[PDB]
């Protein structure tokens, strides 16, 4: 911990250096924060495994929650709110662990009401995702009075996901700022360009967040099944050498629409990303840059 | 109605499918709709595209004729399929005509490939003096299709 604190202090001292700006500074800060939070998680794991499968569930849940808490700590009023949320979220983990394997229902309802009251000031201050998440706990508390436990588990997993997504938001914003400063210095030596790369990163992060959301929310597949069972028209395709009538569905139609929109967005936001990546790293002639841009455009639209 | 039948393909099996008065009326309706859309094309295009965004008259005419061509082609294809259904019969003629009539794009694709090769190899740069075909001058802009001197 002493060496970790010394490294963190050195990184804080060397913050926003013009001659030492790099995209690795944010990853180093994230690693330092993770290392700082690691001792508390290790202590929690040791406490859980001191007497040792009921206890494994609480040990794992507490370790994960404390790791998230340490990540938030190492990265004012928000700190106090995060500290206070521990008592509100403690009984949820116990209920989830119990359900994995009279007064309890009242305690759960009181905890949900307290969580809603705590989140109400945040909703008043606040965009739509936070309000939707806050409203979901109220509906879960109303419907609780077994599946509500799984709904609450999905909700807290989604909360962890959006927290991680916002952390990555800040990280990519810092990286984009560093890259923009570097390209500005290079241009001086020799915001639409940065905006195109920002949009590409936004699309990539939205895709990753949606993939994670589908990974956690694997229970509600009825909508996907309905979209994949439209059966509009069929064509005689080949399957293992056999002529089988495969029918296209609304899922296939939506997939085609999404692919076309993604291709159009990639085509429109191509030159900014190419100039940020290839031109900045290695200088090249304008003619060669134009030729490679048009080659990429052609192959992308063709595919 | 079951007027006449043709040996079509269903799940890899040769099945005699018979056209009906319903198919004939569908073909007639499709042809009439295609004709009406062709006749009432430029007004709709000027109301929608021209009003929202200003464009050159030449570009508007080109897009109008492109839309007309694709619409009449798709209408003829639908009419032929809904009455004859012989795509698997005239696909060979389509391919032969396709090559015989797409040997018209050689002069364009050669231009594009030559432009790409010139851009990659850089035999001439912007600012020098070039003479070709008794046309001496300073090259100003270089593109993938044509070069300006």
């Amino acid at each position: 911990l002493g060496w970790l604190k010394a490294y963190q202090q050195k990184l804080a001292s060397a913050v926003g250096s013009l001659r030492n700006d790099s995209q690795l500074n944010t990853p180093k800060a994230i690693l330092i924060d993770l290392i700082r939070a690691l001792p508390v998680c290790l202590i929690i794991l040791a406490v859980g495994l001191i007497l040792l499968e009921l206890l494994w569930s609480f040990s794992k849940k507490l370790a994960i929650f404390w790791l998230v808490f340490g990540l938030c700590w190492k990265v004012s009023h928000w700190r106090r709110q995060i500290v206070r949320i521990s008592l509100a979220l403690l009984p949820i983990h116990f209920w989830s662990v119990v359900a994995e394997l009279v007064l309890g229902q009242a305690m759960i309802f009181f905890n949900l009401l307290l969580i809603a009251f705590l989140v109400w000031p945040m909703c008043r201050e606040s965009l739509v995702t936070i309000t939707v998440l806050s409203i979901i706990p109220i509906a879960l508390m109303v419907l609780t009075a077994y599946t509500t436990l799984r709904l609450a588990g999905r909700w807290i997993e989604t909360v962890y996901l959006v927290i991680i997504w916002n952390l990555l938001y800040q990280t990519v914003l810092r990286g984009l700022s560093v890259a923009a400063r570097r390209i500005a210095w290079r241009r001086a030596l020799a915001e639409q360009v940065n905006q195109q790369t920002l949009r590409i990163t936004m699309l990539l992060m939205f895709a990753l967040f949606g993939v994670m959301f589908w990974a956690i929310w694997s229970d509600l597949i009825t909508v996907f099944s309905y979209l994949d069972s439209i059966t509009l028209w069929h064509y005689n395709g080949t399957e293992a050498g056999a002529a089988v009538v495969k029918n296209v569905t609304m899922g296939s139609l939506l997939f085609a629409i999404i692919a076309s929109m993604v291709a159009w967005a990639l085509i429109r936001n191509l030159p900014g990303l190419l100039e940020v990546l290839v031109l900045s790293r290695l200088n090249m002639r304008q003619g060669a840059s134009y030729a490679i841009t048009t080659i990429l455009n052609y192959i992308i639209i063709a595919v | 109605i079951t007027l006449w039948h043709y040996n079509g393909t269903e799940a890899g099996a040769a099945v005699v499918k018979n056209v009906t008065m319903g198919s004939l009326l569908f073909a007639i309706i499709a042809s009439m709709v295609a004709w009406a859309l062709i006749r009432n094309l430029p007004g709709l295009l000027e109301v929608l595209v021209l009003s929202r965004l200003n464009m050159r008259q030449g570009a508007s005419y080109a897009i109008t004729t492109i839309l007309n061509y694709i619409i009449i082609a798709v209408g003829a294809m639908t009419v032929f399929g809904s009455l004859g259904v012989s795509w698997d019969k005239l696909q060979w003629l389509a391919a032969a005509l396709s090559v015989g009539l797409s040997f018209g794009l050689q002069e364009i694709f050669g231009n594009f490939v030559s432009g790409l090769i010139i851009l990659f190899e850089r035999p001439v740069r912007i600012g020098d003096t070039v003479t070709i075909g008794s046309f001496s001058g300073t090259v100003s802009k270089i593109r993938i299709r044509a070069t300006t001197i």
